[PDB]
């Protein structure tokens, strides 16, 4: 019975992993879209505060490579809502 | 946090009891056997560790290597036990 | 980790200062010795976890498995000493002068 | 609301703790041809509350030679860990569901061995130290097979989360399969709660060790702890091996049957106590290291093999 | 020892250095060091005499803390470079830790206090292993990382060791400790050339092994831990008096014998690299080492110390022979000098 | 909350300070247990459950129970020396406070502490939409991908028994 | 600078429906809309820079949106019943709801003709051809330094022999 | 054999203990399903399956998930 | 290493997992995998002495993906000004900090 039950369960495990497999492309488009927005939004504020800064371009990759680089969760929310930051850092661990 | 909330209530409940409990009212015992057990215990406790990831490792694509590895670990420790029995160890 | 890896590192140095300056009981060293292994285990696990380097998680544990036996040997020497001298006190260990 | 839930889990459990004591003093009684406590209150229902009040009022005694912390930390730790381990239990829904739930229960249990070690050192009298050393050994030994028995289970459950077993046991109890370990989980649950067949931790005829120097409030807290554990471990048997029927539409028939199976297996260790003489200290370890550990380690391998060649590797998650 | 245990231990004492040498993942190099620590401790207390427990408890604490420091270096590197292994970029302090730590396990210089004492309380046999098959492991780790270590520290530990070893040896009369002190000294030369030409470290080691292994099997043939004890060698077994003489002068740098080559080429390599300050001072106190070597020569060979009547009894009985290794390692050591070019 | 990890890390350091001041062996053990829990929570804070909980199982109740055990039969009673346990307590408290100001001083040197950047770095990157990225999946490479890591450890334990019995004998 | 795209550039319509709703229809979305999905994904993987594949992404949301509009047109009630039951479950498990699933799946095989993809047949890798040039130099790799030159020839007995101190050799 | 017998009746745990040790060391070797474990677990799709460009030179790869080409788990079905 | 019994025997028990870009389980790519590759395919065939000067662009970058300190700095710097500016009443977090929420 255990052999048959887990085989049934494994098939189910396959049926829902593929369900996200299908849903992922949408999430990828969404995540990126939103991610960039956070970076850019931070750019606006960045310029607003870095303009007065003496000879300090608003933003520059600490890394000279021009490859696209994912931002650290810290970069995305560090200057955003602290609560937002916290949620990203320890939100899942505390779950819900 | 949810866990933190529960746990501090847990300590609070116990500290409350002891406090009320104290407030409402108003040299050479040694046997290698014992030390030996403690040791064996960790040798086994460590092994428990090397055996704990087995639930995640079951799903490993290899499978053959998984079991080949796990069976070797269990067998070599058990032989350790075997020699513990054979020797005066485990005979208190 | 930038300053959370400095606390752990100084913990290891505070544990370092401990194992190196003995005082009476030998157990306190061994015990201290273990304080380092915990600090190393915590630091190894921490960086592996924030580097998402899962290929290396084996190490955090190999460190503990070897450290446990290491300590097993250490305690058997300790038991051997308070069987020959009735105490773990280090001063007793001065015959090889 | 979360607190409400915190209260709903702890308060009821604690009350259940109390009445277990009463139930232990009546089921042991009728088995021994005696009514048991019925004169205080109606049918002895007020009996558990009565000695609780007597225990807290009597003067807590701090022996001339006693640490004052390793003495007060020990009962606090014992009650704290036992009541804490009820936090992550599927009934069917857990208060704080943890992905690595069974490792939490195994780790929290392991910590209680200290309380025994700390109390024994704190008392500073010979009976206490001798009792603690043997006790820690019993508890620790019965941890090594206790852990391996769970690892066999998990590998057939797929995860460490206690919540998964409600989905694993939707067609059959894990007793049918794995009964050989249930027995070995039950006997180990009897050792880890220092109940009778294995009550050498604190033998009475032998060393009248754990609470020798503990009276009044400290006595009570461990005391409470032991009995809550008595339930918790029985409850873990009633989730891991005897899987109560789960219907997603009505969650309480899960808890209703969890109630029934837990009470019966809790009744069983009460029944075991009256029925058996206590084992010898070495006879106890002879069982675990000689009789059970080879059985458990081998059946552990059978549970890494049963999945693979029966193409039944359990679904993670 | 239940022969099974003997096998497990000996395998570990031998798997210990071998894993270190073979692996590149430093971690695996650390556990190789860890296994050597665990395997050696049982053998050290075989007599289980009160002196022995002291020996092991010191060896273990010294070895354990150093092992932990080596691990910390690997753990730190892991965060300064994701790699589990030292690289050009490695922070200098990261490498220096590894030098100090590894110089403690090998027992060089200001950490030279444990070795003389553990060499004094362990049997002559386990003395050899503790001196020569336990130096291979740490040295391997250093030789691998040579390009990166500091030339200054090594030199200081090198010079210090030479001095401490020499000075310590002059006073000692217990043989086990005279050898412990010599090993500290030779170990010093070895670590002096590591930054410049590792390949010579591996020569100054082999020659030390091919010199010390015969020397100790000589000390134990008559199991003499005293010079007075080795001095009556002339009565107990006269033939070994000739080679014991040359091997000890070979251990020091005197020119006709094989022992000169390690010092000569190390000096040639250091002068090639311009350390004519350092090399000179080392060679000079190296001469102090020969003084205590020759003082022993005097007692054992050039002068015949008085013996005991009960010795005539030990002569009568057939003397259990010295293994063949003694010869093959005595000659290859006392006189290979004519074949130096191919050795280097 | 954003300091949740700094604090835990801070307490760990203190815990280790205790062990260092070498209080009575068994109290020192209590210290290693306190640091142990704090540490476990640290690893359990950066996202690693298995690694952390294992710390508990193998090291909090598993290993030090032994330490306390042996510190029960062989380390005597720390007798006639208990008084220092109070002095040590003090230096510990004093040292803790010292460090308190100490790090404030280091914080001053902006040239790490990221006083403002606290809670912005406990985690750095995550596979937001990922599934099998849980600490442990890695710990299992020990059975398959990396087995060397197991064959070496396994030998240790096996040899360990033979070694300990031989030393103890 | 960083050349982060502007908001107006990244302001496109999205499904914005409860996870459950997507999940309930996921199996059919993986079916009716992978042609474009894949493309966006293939763009995403080979050109690591999302910014480069943003357009494909706007197409993604769009294709799905109508996917939903068509569902809205037909068999909508079924779908509504299926998602509501699916949402109640905590892990939104598919097997608790099979009777509701059969209706909607059956209906979409009467009204929309779309088909629920059999166990599998979504996990299998797909081939989608895209005009976007296989990004060359993804990772924007710089030039690899030149390999040290190679000593060439054949060995000849060493010159004058080991040239060690006075060894005619 | 005779001891075996008494062993079955005296110290009858080890006997059972070893027996299991072996039976677990054999069944895997000989079984009609052992192979499935490495497949059933291999198949379970956890990480997104990234699609390859269509050079048009590949007749093996299915251009669409529901196509008659590619891998199948009908072995998993009706297992 | 000192004795390469591994290359000789062809076995690879210790090399498969030495860097962050090695095969990670379930192909869950590590972080800084975009760089370590670029910093070790560069230093391949070029010895260290010359993997330390000319292949410094890729390490200076990989020293920043991982440590990610320049970012920390820039960010920390940004905050400071924001603090001072916020003192003068100059900077007022936009409601964008609390705007709609993109799916
Ligand atoms: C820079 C170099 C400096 C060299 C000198 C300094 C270094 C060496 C110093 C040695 C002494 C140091 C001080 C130690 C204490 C000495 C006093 C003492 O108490 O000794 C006790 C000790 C007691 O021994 P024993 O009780 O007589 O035991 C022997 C039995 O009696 C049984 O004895 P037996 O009578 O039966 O033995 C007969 C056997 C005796 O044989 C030996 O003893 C051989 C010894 C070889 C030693 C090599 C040392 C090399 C150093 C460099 O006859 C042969 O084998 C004839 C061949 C021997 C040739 C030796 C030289 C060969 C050189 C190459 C020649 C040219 C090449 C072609 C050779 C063709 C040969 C056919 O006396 C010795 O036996 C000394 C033996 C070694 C003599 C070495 C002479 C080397 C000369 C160079
Ligand atoms: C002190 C330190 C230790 C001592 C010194 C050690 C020095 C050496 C250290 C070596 C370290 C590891 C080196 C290798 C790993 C790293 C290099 C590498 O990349 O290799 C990966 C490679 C991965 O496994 P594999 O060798 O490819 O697997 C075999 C086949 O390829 C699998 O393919 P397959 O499709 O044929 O699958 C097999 C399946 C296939 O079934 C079917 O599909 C049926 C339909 C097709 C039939 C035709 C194909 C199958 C034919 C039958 C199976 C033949 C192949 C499998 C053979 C398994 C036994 C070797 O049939 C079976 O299930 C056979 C089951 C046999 C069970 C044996 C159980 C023994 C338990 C222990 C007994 C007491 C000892 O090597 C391994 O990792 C396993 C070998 C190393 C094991 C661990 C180290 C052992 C040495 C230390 C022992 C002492 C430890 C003390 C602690
Ligand atoms: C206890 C004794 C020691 C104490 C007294 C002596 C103390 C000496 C202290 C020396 C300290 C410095 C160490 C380095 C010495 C010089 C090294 C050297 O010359 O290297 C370049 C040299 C290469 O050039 P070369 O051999 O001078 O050139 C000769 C021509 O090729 C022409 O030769 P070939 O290629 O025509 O060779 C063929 C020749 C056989 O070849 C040889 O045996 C040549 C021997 C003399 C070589 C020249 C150096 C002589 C030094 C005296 O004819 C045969 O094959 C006859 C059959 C085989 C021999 C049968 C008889 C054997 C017993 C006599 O390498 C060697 O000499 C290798 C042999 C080791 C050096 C000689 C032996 C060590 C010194 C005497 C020790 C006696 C024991
Ligand atoms: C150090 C600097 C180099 C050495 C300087 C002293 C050299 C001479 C030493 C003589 C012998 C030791 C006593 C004098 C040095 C000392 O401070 O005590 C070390 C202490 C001794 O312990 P005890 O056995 O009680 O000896 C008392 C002797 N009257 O032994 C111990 O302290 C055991 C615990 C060691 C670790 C304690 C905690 C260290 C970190 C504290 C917080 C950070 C402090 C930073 C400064
Ligand atoms: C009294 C001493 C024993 C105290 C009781 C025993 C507590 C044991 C806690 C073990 C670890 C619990 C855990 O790992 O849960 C982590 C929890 C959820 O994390 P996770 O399972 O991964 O789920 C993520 C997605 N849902 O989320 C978390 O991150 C929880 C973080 C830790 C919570 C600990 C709660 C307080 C316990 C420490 C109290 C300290 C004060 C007492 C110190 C005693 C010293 C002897
Ligand atoms: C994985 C874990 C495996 C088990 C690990 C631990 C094994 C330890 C075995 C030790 C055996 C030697 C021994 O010391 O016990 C002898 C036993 C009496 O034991 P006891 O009185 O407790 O005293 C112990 C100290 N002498 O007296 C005995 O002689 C017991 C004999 C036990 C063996 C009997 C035969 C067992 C095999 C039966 C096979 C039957 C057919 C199996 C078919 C399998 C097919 C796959």
């Amino acid at each position: 019975r255990m052999m048959r039950w887990n085989q049934e369960r494994r098939r189910l495990l396959i049926e829902d992993l593929e369900a996200r497999i299908a849903l992922m492309p949408l999430f990828q488009a969404e995540k990126d879209r939103r991610t960039l927005q956070i970076l850019r939004e931070n750019l606006e504020e960045e310029a607003i505060i870095m303009k007065d800064v003496p000879n300090w371009k608003v933003g520059e990759s600490v890394f000279h490579t021009t490859r696209w680089v994912p931002p650290l969760i810290g970069e995305m929310y560090g200057l955003r809502t602290k609560e937002e930051m916290s949620n990203a850092n320890f939100g899942f661990t505390w779950y819900t | 946090m949810n866990l933190y909330t529960v746990i501090f209530i847990n300590i609070l409940l116990s500290l409350t009891l002891i406090l009320v409990a104290f407030w409402l009212p108003q040299r050479l015992p040694f046997s290698m056997k014992f030390f030996l057990v403690a040791i064996t215990f960790l040798l086994f406790d460590l092994e428990i560790a090397l055996l704990l990831p087995l639930p995640w490792a079951i799903q490993t694509i290899k499978t053959s290597t998984m079991m080949i590895m796990a069976f070797i670990l269990v067998t070599i420790l058990s032989l350790g036990l075997a020699y513990e029995w054979t020797q005066k160890g485990l005979e208190w | 980790m930038p300053s959370t890896f400095f606390n752990l590192t100084m913990a290891f140095s505070l544990s370092l200062l401990g194992t190196l300056m003995f005082r009476s009981h030998l157990m306190s060293t061994l015990l201290c010795l273990e304080g380092m292994v915990l600090s190393l285990f915590i630091m190894t696990s921490v960086t592996s976890l924030n580097s998402n380097s899962m290929s290396s998680m084996p190490i955090p544990i190999t460190i503990l498995v070897f450290a446990a036996c290491e300590a097993a040997v250490g305690l058997a020497l300790l038991v051997k000493v308070s069987n020959t001298y009735g105490t773990d006190y280090v001063q007793n260990l001065n015959l090889l002068q | 609301m979360f607190f409400i839930n915190i209260l709903t889990l702890l308060v009821p459990i604690l009350i259940a703790m109390a009445f277990l004591t009463l139930v232990e003093r009546k089921i042991l009684g009728y088995m021994q041809l005696r009514k048991g406590p019925n004169i205080v209150g109606p049918y002895g229902i007020l009996q558990p509350f009565a000695d609780a009040m007597k225990l807290f009022m009597k003067e807590p005694m701090r022996p001339l030679t006693t640490s004052m912390s390793l003495f007060i930390i020990a009962p606090t730790l014992s009650l704290t860990l036992a009541l804490s381990l009820w936090v992550p239990l599927p009934m069917p829904h857990p208060l704080i569901n943890l992905n690595l739930g069974i490792l939490f229960i195994l780790a929290t249990s392991s910590l209680s061995v200290y309380s025994i070690l700390w109390s024994g050192w704190a008392s500073n009298s010979k009976y206490s130290l001798f009792g603690a050393l043997r006790a820690v050994a019993q508890t620790i030994s019965y941890e090594v097979t206790m852990a391996i028995i769970l690892l066999s289970v998990l590998l057939m459950n797929g995860s460490y989360s206690l919540q998964t077993l409600i989905t694993t046991q939707e067609h059959m109890w894990l007793l049918l399969p794995a009964w050989p370990m249930a027995m070995m989980w039950f006997i180990s649950t009897l050792a880890e709660t220092n109940r009778a067949p294995f009550d050498l931790t604190e033998g009475e005829s032998e060393l009248v060790g754990f609470n020798v120097e503990y009276a009044a409030g400290p006595f009570a807290l461990f005391f409470m702890a032991e009995y809550t554990n008595i339930i918790l471990m029985n409850a873990l048997t009633t989730i891991i091996f005897l899987g109560p029927l789960y219907y997603i539409n009505l969650p309480e028939l899960y808890s209703t049957n969890f109630m029934m199976e837990a009470l019966l297996l809790s009744s069983t260790f009460l029944w075991i106590r009256a029925s058996y003489p206590r084992f010898r200290y070495d006879q106890l370890m002879h069982l675990l290291w000689k009789n059970f550990l080879p059985l458990t380690l081998a059946l552990c391998m059978w549970h890494i093999s049963l999945p693979i060649f029966t193409a039944g590797v359990p679904p993670y998650m | 020892m239940n022969p099974i245990t003997l096998a497990i231990i000996y395998f570990t004492i031998f798997l210990g250095p071998v894993i270190t040498m073979s692996s590149t993942n430093l971690m695996l190099m650390w556990v190789g060091l860890e296994f050597s620590l665990l395997a050696i401790i049982p053998m050290l207390i075989n007599k289980k005499n009160p002196r022995s427990t002291e020996a092991a408890t010191k060896y273990f604490v010294t070895q354990a803390t150093a092992s932990m420091i080596i691990l910390l270096a690997i753990v730190l590197n892991y965060k300064q470079l994701g790699t589990w292994m030292f690289q050009q970029q490695t922070n200098g302090l990261i490498l220096n830790m590894t030098l100090m730590a590894l110089s403690m396990k090998l027992g060089l210089a200001p950490f030279h206090f444990w070795l003389p004492e553990v060499t004094q309380g362990i049997p002559l046999h386990m003395g050899l292993i503790l001196l020569t098959w336990q130096k291979i492991a740490p040295l391997s780790i250093l030789i691998q990382i040579y390009p990166l270590l500091n030339s200054t520290i090594i030199l200081m530990l090198a010079i210090t060791s030479i001095f401490m070893g020499a000075w310590g040896g002059l006073n000692q009369t217990q043989m086990r400790k005279i050898m412990a002190y010599s090993s500290i000294a030779h170990m010093g030369w070895m670590l002096a050339i590591l930054p410049y030409n590792p390949s010579l470290t591996l020569l100054n080691l082999m020659i030390y092994i091919i010199l010390t292994a015969p020397m100790f099997m000589a000390l134990m043939l008559n199991n003499s831990m005293t010079i007075n004890s080795i001095s009556l060698l002339w009565n107990k077994t006269p033939a070994m008096l000739t080679m014991i003489s040359l091997m000890l002068l070979s251990l020091g740098g005197l020119p006709p014998l094989t022992g000169f080559l390690p010092k000569w080429i190390i000096i040639t390599e250091l002068m090639k690299n311009n350390c004519l300050i350092m090399a000179t001072l080392m060679a000079m106190m190296a001469l102090l080492n020969l003084f205590f070597y020759t003082r022993l020569i005097y007692s054992t060979s050039l002068t015949m110390f008085p013996t005991n009547n009960n010795s005539k009894m030990m002569t009568h009985q057939t003397k259990t022979k010295p293994n063949l290794m003694f010869s093959t390692l005595a000659i290859m050591s006392t006189m290979t000098l004519p074949l130096a070019p191919q050795l280097i | 909350m954003n300091n949740y990890i700094f604090v835990l890390s801070s307490l760990f350091l203190v815990g280790c300070l205790g062990l260092a001041l070498k209080p009575s062996p068994i109290y020192g053990g209590l210290g290693l247990i306190v640091s142990g829990f704090v540490g476990c929570l640290m690893v359990l804070g950066f996202g690693g459950s298995f690694l952390g909980l294992m710390v508990f199982l193998i090291y909090l109740g598993g290993m030090l129970v032994v330490f306390g055990y042996t510190t029960a039969m062989a380390t005597e009673e720390y007798p006639e020396t208990w008084g220092s346990n109070w002095l040590i307590l003090g230096f510990l408290v004093l040292g803790v406070i010292m460090e308190v100001f100490l790090i404030c001083v280091l914080n001053y040197y902006d040239e790490v502490i990221n006083l403002d950047g606290l809670g912005d770095w406990l985690m750095y990157e995550v596979d937001d939409v990922g599934v099998m990225l849980e600490g442990g999946i890695g710990v299992a490479a020990m059975y398959s991908c990396a087995t060397w890591m197991m064959v070496v450890a396994g030998w240790s334990l096996f040899a360990g028994i033979f070694i300990i019995i031989e030393i103890t004998r | 600078i960083v050349e982060l795209p502007t908001l107006e550039e990244l302001k496109v319509e999205e499904v914005k429906v409860s996870s459950a709703v997507l999940k309930a229809a996921a199996h059919h979305y993986g079916a009716q809309c992978d042609k474009t999905n894949k493309e966006f994904m293939l763009c995403r993987w080979e050109e690591k820079d999302p910014r480069r594949c943003l357009k494909e992404g706007k197409l993604v949301n769009g294709c799905a949106l109508n996917f939903f509009r068509q569902i809205k047109s037909h068999c909508a009630e079924p779908f509504t019943e299926y998602w509501t039951c699916l949402d109640y479950s905590n892990m939104q498990l598919f097997r608790h709801c099979r009777q509701q699933q059969a209706k909607f799946d059956q209906c979409v095989l009467d009204k929309l003709g779309w088909v629920r993809p059999d166990l599998g047949q979504l996990s299998k890798v797909t081939k989608v051809k895209t005009d976007r040039p296989l990004p060359e130099n993804p990772y924007h790799s710089r030039a690899r330094p030149e390999p040290n030159p190679v000593i060439e020839g054949d060995l000849k007995p060493a010159k004058h022999g080991t040239r060690f101190f006075f060894w005619t050799v | 054999s005779a001891f075996l017998k008494n062993a079955w009746a005296k110290e009858p745990v080890l006997v059972v203990s070893f027996s299991v040790w072996g039976l677990a060391i054999i069944m895997p070797m000989i079984s009609p399903y052992t192979k499935y474990a490495s497949m059933i677990n291999k198949a379970t799709p956890y990480n997104y399956p990234v699609p390859v460009r269509d050079d048009g030179n590949m007749p093996d790869v299915p251009s669409h998930p529901q196509d008659p080409l590619g891998p199948s788990l009908d072995w998993l079905k009706n297992l | 290493p000192f004795l390469d019994i591994q290359k000789k025997l062809g076995i690879s028990l210790d090399r498969h997992f030495m860097f962050l870009s090695a095969e990670q389980p379930y192909k869950n790519a590590a972080r800084c995998h975009a760089f370590e590759k670029e910093w070790i395919e560069c230093a391949h065939g070029i010895g260290g002495t010359r993997a330390k000067k000319e292949c410094k662009i890729e390490f200076d970058d990989f020293e920043e993906c991982l440590l990610r300190y320049k970012t920390m700095r820039r960010m920390h710097d940004i905050k400071k000004q924001r603090e001072k500016l916020m003192k003068e009443g100059k900077y007022t977090p936009p409601p964008h900090h609390s705007g709609r929420e993109e799916p």
